[PDB]
């Protein structure tokens, strides 16, 4: 009588599903760099055309 | 109730199928050879030519 249940104890109130939050999906993206070109050498001037 | 398990089962198997599938898809993303590479290869190759 206190809890409010039958007889053989079963719950008089259905309890409550509580249906969950559930997961969610993940997302990724692409990532850059940028660079410089290198030291320019002074070409050794050869002889040929 | 064995069924139930069993179903359950299944259930932890599609989720780590879908986790490998999704597992797949950002290393594809990580590969080497991907969407930056291409871009630069076809501007690149837009304006040179």
């Amino acid at each position: 009588l206190r809890h409010n249940l039958s007889i053989d104890g079963q719950p008089l109130s259905l309890a409550i599903y509580a249906e969950p939050t559930d997961p969610k999906a993940l997302l990724t993206s692409m990532v850059q760099a940028s660079q410089g070109g290198s030291a320019v050498l002074p070409g050794t001037l050869s002889l040929y055309r | 109730k064995i069924r139930r398990e069993a179903a359950q089962m299944q259930v932890e198997y599609q989720e780590t199928q879908q986790a490998h599938t999704q597992a797949q898809l950002e290393l594809l993303q990580r590969k080497f050879t991907n969407k930056a590479l291409y871009s630069w290869m076809r501007g690149k190759l837009s304006a040179i030519y």
